[PDB]
This record gives C-alpha cells, structure tokens and sequence, in this order.
RNA sequence: ACUAAAAU
C-alpha cells in the first residue's frame, strides 16, 4: 500500500514524500491513486511534496532537466508588457512563470504561445513538464509540447486590486 | 390680387441661393430696417395659384433667455433660488438688429410662412422664434387650409432645392421644447455655480480678484480632461525594456537592421538569455517573403472638426482662430459653411465644376488637369447628418489674394477636395522573416506604386525607403552584429488641441459651432496655457478645481452626464416623455448637487489653502 | 458679469 503507492506517484511524475503522500487523503480500503491525485491538485506542494529539482537550477550550472516532473505556479507576470497595461496588443505575450516544487523556486519562459496558461491562471495550479525541458540561463524554456496543465484551486485569495 | 408667400432663412447668404435658385434668375432685391438681412421679391406659383414671393434672413437666434428682474444682479440675489424660483424670458439677441420689428413688418400681410430653416434643433427652434413673431401678423387662414409650412433641404443645389419646395412639411414643436429645455437647463445650472463660486473665491483669496471661476456643463469637462491627462503624467513611473536588434548584410553594399518579433521584453535577465542565445550565431536563414499588395485610403469629405484639429495640428492654428479665418473666407465667398457636421457629399454635386475651377493653379494645375481627363474617383461614402454640406472651396484664390492664415486655410481645403476625388495611394508591403539561431527576426519596408492623392497632399505620402533585397526561402546571410538596447518608457505629453477635440466629439461634449469656443473659454479663464506644439497645460486653478470636484461630487466632471442629460432631451424631442416632467427632473437633481457642493466647499476650500 | 448655442 505504500511501496506501490510511490511507485504509482513516480510513474504519473509526482515526487512527494511519505509524509506528504499519507497526508494526502487515502482512506485505508477505500482509494489507491485517484482521489489523492484529485485532492493534490488541489493543495499546497509547499506543505505537501518532497523536493526533485536539483540543487542550483537559478546558478546557470544546470544545462537540460530531465524526467515527467509536476510543479506548483506561484506568479505568472507577462514580461512583454508593462505593469501599468498587464495586456496589451503591442507584444506577443510572453509570460514569465514562477514554479516551485514546494523547496526550490526557478523561472520558466515561454517561446511559442500557450494557450493553456493565462494572466488568469489561478496560482497554485500544477503544471506537468514532460521529457526532456531546456535551461538556457536560470530560465527553463516552456512550449505546448513539454507543458502540460492539470487545473486546480489550493485556496487562495485574489491577491489582486 | 395674388397672395404673398413669406420665406425665412437662417443666413442672408442662405436666403440669397434659395431666392436666386426658386426665381429662375428673376430676383429682386431690397434692403430692410436692420440693414443686414435682406428682402428678395419674385412670382411665381405656391397653392396652384400666382403669387408673389418673399425671402428674407434672419441672423441666428432671434431671443436668447435669460433672467426677468432683480435676479440679473449678483449682489442681491441667492444663487440657490436661480433654480426653481427665478422667471426666465426670451429677451433678444443683437439688440441693434430689430429683428422681431422687421418680421412684423416684413408679414404684415403674408397669407403662407415657408420656413427655409437649418434642418437641426437650433434650427427648429428658430422656425418656432420665427413661427410665434410673424403668425400674430399674418391674414386670418379662413378655412382649414394650412398657413405654415416648412422646407427640409441640405444641399444648395437647384434641383435639390427645387424637390425640396415641392414636398413641404410641418415643423416639430417637440424639438423646439428639447432646444428651450436644454437652454434652461445650461442657463440655471451655470450660472448658479458661476455666481456661487465666483462670490466665494473673492471673498478669500485676493490672487483671485478679478477672476471669473465658471462652472458650465461644457467646459468643466473640457478642464477635467486636461486635468486628467496632467494628472497621468504626475503619477507615471518609467520602466526599464530591453530590445535586441540585428543588423544583417546582404550586397556586401547594404546592411538591414532587423527588428525582433518578441519585441519590448521587460526583465534583464531573459534579455541577457536572449543576447546569448543569438550573438553567437555568423548566418541566417530566410523563412518568409511576403510580398503583399495593399492600398492606403483617400480622405473623407471635410467637417468643421476635422478642419480644427488639423488647422491646430499643422497649420498652427487655434480653434477660434480657425473659425474666424473660415467666416471670413465663407463670407469672401472662396469657401462654403464652415460649421458642417456632415462628412458626406450630396448625391447630386457639381464636383467636376469645383475641381474644374482649380485647373489654373500652379501648385495642382497638372494633377487637376490629370484628373479631369482620366475622370474623377467617386468620393468615399461617410455620414449624411443633414445639416449642411460639407466645406468644399467655391472660388479661385491666390497668395497674392488671400495672403497668411486665410491663404493656408483656403489651400488646406481645396487640396483636401481635390484629394477626396483622387485615387488612393497604393502601396507594396514586403517584408522578410529571418531565423537566428533559435530567435526570430522581421523587416518590413513599402515602395509606392500609385501615389494618387499623395501628390494632392505630400505629407500623408509613404516615405522613400530603399527596397528590400529579392532574396527567397532558404538564403542564408551573414549577420555582423546583434545588440542589445535598453531603453525608457517615455511619458505621455499633455492634451493637444486635436486630442482634445476629438475627445469632445466622442464624448457629445460641445458641437460643431460650440468646441472653439469651449477650448477659448478656458484658455481665457487661465484654467490651461497653450504651450509650444498647441499643448494644454492645466493651471494650479484647473488642477484644484477638478481635484475639488472630484473629491465632493465626481458626477458633476464625468464626461457622460452631458449624453446622459442629452438622451433624456430627446426623450422630449421624440415625444416620448414631458417638457415640463424632464425640465423639473433634472433641476430638482442638480439643485441637490450644488446644494451639496455648497455645504461641502471645505474641500476645495483645503485644497486651494496651499496653493492659491 | 454668468451658462450654451445659432448667426456675420
Ligand atoms: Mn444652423
Ligand atoms: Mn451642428
């Protein structure tokens, strides 16, 4: 029930601790994989997963990152507009992800146009990299075929206005 | 013995056409008691009988309202009680043109009144002005034959005029009301505010002395725009981009700059990512070559608020500079009416002739001549208010005529007729797409291949750029240099006179005849200051005077009240509701405001504690 | 000496 579990977890990409997988809820008898993939969708990776990024992403060292990954959007800003007119027709959007996999913090950019994450995305919603994800800098570069949204509400205000 | 047929104009000029028009050159001629307007004679046929025919003039507004009594004196009066108690009459405009006394005389005994009148509000409102000077000296209409009648025309072409007599009509007495409600209304709000405030900021402050502080449903938007815009450049914090720019070599001559597709990226570091990403790159790829035809579109015809902003724009220029120098050429005769709405031209118009009389001018001789024997393009069409045609030159002119500001105006004008019947200007767009490295690049240029009106107006002409180099997909070309630039989002500027009266005619605020006057009313006020490039720049009296405003009640600057307010008019002028019910609805309304803003002047009163 | 619109 455990080993198997975490083996079903690594398998859909997410590399949460024990802790966390037995915080998320799993009713002895009653669910193995759904429902507690339905409920972390929904709750804090800060307060729930363990960390799988390496250590200095932000450094430069770090060249290619590697594996199905799922990580937590904390602040999406569009970096071709100014903050007075978030939007505007002046530049195509490019929009400057903040990502956490509830330790370490890294940027991602977006060359081609995503129409999966918006300046409306809520934060906290979970973003599936698949395959092999380039860094060019500090910056992990985004596009449609290697993102993947997955939704999901962890409570949060509109932190807006 | 034949009857007589009394016909009314709102302009000698204008009753002049019409008579000279329905004679058929039979016309006679004679002045009256004021001097200005005229009186034009001629027979003819009105009721399937003879009858003779009389034109006359009357210049503008025959009454003007304004307050009966001690309440025109400001040292013995509440402005509070100018709301629902103070008796308003319709006194006279122009005293010295005895207006109401040469109608009297002029129908002592017309049997039938045409009223050749503006077909607009203000134009039926002197219709009913006219109506209710003459009708008590008119012969009794025994029977029930009708005795008043009314002619709806735009054009002052004959045929136009001639269908426009023949199907006759009824004038509206509902947007007479809407006129006279709306004067009311200006009137009472207005000068109760004018009067309050300017008994008040004298009484405190002696910077303000002999200053007039006006408040009017027209004018303190217009400084409230100003206000605003000033009020964005205050509160305006400059960000930092970052823009890559690669110069490309093809020819071993020429060196194309290329422009970045992800342009304006707002973070160094990804900027920083970019640069890295790209300078290390010696070729580029060539993916697109997009070699598109299209066609830059010819002018509208000319409207009053066109010509301001223009005139303001480049002819340097003021709005009531503008207006004036146009009077004076229409009155000249070099121009038709000056204060249009329309920007449509008359299905039955003698362009050919207008253009025909500009074919002896050396600056458009050749392009007219051009135009003539390859036969005009047929004008765009545009918006029919039906309220006059629009401004076309009607005379030759010259330099030697005219001289200055009339000349630059007269010149302006017929090159915009000449360039609304010309053809439009046609021009290649090519533009080339580049890859390198990973990152995408563009050039764009256009070459002419038709100027059309472009040799009518060289000013709105496509630069002379050398064409991009014919290279197709798949070239590969060496880049020298890409760089990086940083660069500052600069501030906006304030209000220039052109802005302002296009925000004017988007938010209803003035009209055609009206936004002169409005944007001089506050230069004149020294609520702003023309500075240099015809920029309005907001006074510390304008600044405090919308901030206070908008700190005791907003509603009273917002642009939309004056359309709100506008609407429910012609809820009146349609018939749909009651003169008497809107006219107590909104005084009630502003009466609650301005009592309000009296037992809340603190605010403005603070506010201009600090600055005077 | 106001407000707004017509007029030369
Ligand atoms: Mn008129
Ligand atoms: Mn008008």
């Amino acid at each position: 029930m455990a080993q198997v579990a975490g083996a079903a977890l690594s398998q859909a990409g997410w590399y949460l601790s024990d802790e966390g997988i037995e915080a998320c809820t799993s009713s002895p008898d009653k669910v193995n994989v759904n429902d507690i993939i339905l409920i972390a969708l929904n709750t804090d990776l800060r307060t729930i997963g363990k960390k799988f990024l390496p250590s200095d992403i932000n450094s430069g060292k770090v060249e290619k990152l590697e594996g199905p990954c799922v990580l937590q959007i904390q602040k999406i800003r569009n970096v071709a507009a100014p903050k007075d007119n978030e939007e505007s027709q002046a530049a195509p959007r490019m929009l400057r992800l903040q990502m956490t996999d509830g330790h370490i913090s890294c940027t991602a950019v977006e060359f081609s146009y995503m129409s999966k994450i918006s300046l409306n995305t809520p934060p906290g919603t979970k973003v599936k990299l698949s395959g092999i994800v380039d860094i060019k800098n500090g910056f992990l570069l985004l596009n449609d075929s290697n993102t993947t949204v997955l939704g999901g509400e962890v409570e949060h205000l509109i932190e807006k206005w | 013995v034949m009857k007589t047929v009394l016909m009314v104009a709102e302009k000698p000029s204008l009753a002049q056409s019409i008579a000279k028009i329905l004679s058929r050159g039979s016309l006679s001629s004679h002045k009256g008691l004021n001097g200005a307007c005229s009186v034009h004679e001629y027979t003819g046929t009105f009721a399937g009988q003879p009858v003779r025919f009389k034109m006359t003039s009357v210049c503008g507004h025959v009454m003007t309202l304004d307050f009966l009594g001690k309440y025109n004196k400001w040292d013995k009066v509440d402005p509070a009680e100018l709301f629902s108690q103070a008796p308003t009459e319709k006194k006279e405009a122009n005293p010295k043109l005895n207006m109401v006394k040469f109608l009297q005389v002029e129908g002592r005994g017309c049997d039938y009144i045409v009223l050749w009148l503006d077909c607009d509000k203000e134009g039926e409102n002197i219709c009913f002005e006219v109506l209710d000077a003459v009708l008590p000296v008119m012969n009794k209409a025994h029977g029930g034959e009708k005795t008043v009648f009314r002619a709806r025309f735009s054009s002052i072409t004959d045929t136009d005029i001639c269908n426009a007599m023949a199907c006759l009509g009824e004038p509206d007495h509902n947007e007479a009301l809407s006129v006279d409600a709306r004067q009311e209304l200006d009137l009472r709000i207005g000068c109760a505010f004018t009067r309050f405030q300017t008994k008040y900021f004298q009484g405190k402050y002696g910077d303000l002395d002999s200053s007039l502080i006006s408040f009017g449903p027209c004018q303190t938007p217009t400084l409230g725009f100003c206000v605003e815009r000033h009020d964005k450049i205050q509160s305006f914090k400059p960000e930092t981009y970052w823009v890559l720019q690669a110069k490309v070599n093809t020819d071993k001559d020429r060196s194309l700059l290329l422009d970045w597709d992800r342009v304006r990226v707002f973070d160094r570091e990804i900027a920083q990512m970019f640069l890295n990403m790209t300078k290390l790159e010696k070729e580029a790829q060539v993916e697109a070559t997009s070699r598109k035809e299209k066609a830059k579109q010819r002018p509208l015809a000319l409207n009053t608020v066109e010509m301001l902003r223009v005139a303001s724009s480049s002819l340097g220029m003021g709005p009531q500079h503008a207006m004036q120098t146009a009077e004076r050429l229409y009155t000249q005769g070099y121009i038709s009416f000056p204060r249009t709405e329309t920007t449509h031209y008359p299905e039955n118009f003698d362009l050919k002739g207008s253009l025909r009389q500009q074919a002896n001018h050396p600056y458009w001789a050749d392009t007219v001549k051009r135009l003539l024997a390859e036969g005009i393009n047929r004008p765009r069409k545009g918006h029919d208010a039906g309220d006059h045609p629009p401004i076309t030159p009607m005379k030759s002119a010259t330099e030697a005529e005219l001289g200055g500001d009339a000349w630059r105006l007269y010149e302006y004008i017929t090159r915009h007729f000449i360039a609304t019947v010309s053809h439009d200007c046609k021009y290649l767009q090519s533009t080339i797409s580049f890859r390198i490295g990973p990152e995408l690049f563009t050039c764009s240029g256009k070459t002419v291949l038709s100027p059309g009106f472009t040799e009518v107006m060289p000013w709105q002409s496509v630069p002379l750029e050398e064409s991009l180099p014919t290279c197709q997909r798949g070239d590969a070309f060496p880049v020298g240099e890409v760089k990086m630039l940083e660069k500052q989002t600069n501030p906006p500027d304030y209000l220039t006179e052109a802005e302002l009266i296009t925000l004017m005619e988007k938010h209803g605020i003035g009209t055609d005849a009206s936004i002169p006057v409005h944007i001089n009313n506050i230069c004149q006020r020294n609520y702003v200051t023309v500075e240099s490039g015809r920029r309005l720049k907001p006074t510390n009296l304008g600044i405090v005077l919308v901030h206070g405003y908008y700190k005791i009640d907003a509603e009273l600057v917002l642009p939309t009240i004056r359309s709100a307010v506008e609407k429910q008019l012609n809820l009146i002028a349609q018939g749909k509701a009651d003169y008497r019910q809107v006219l107590g609805h909104t005084l009630d309304v502003f009466k609650r405001k301005f009592h309000y803003f009296v037992d809340s002047i603190a605010g403005m009163d603070e506010l201009m504690e600090v600055s005077f």
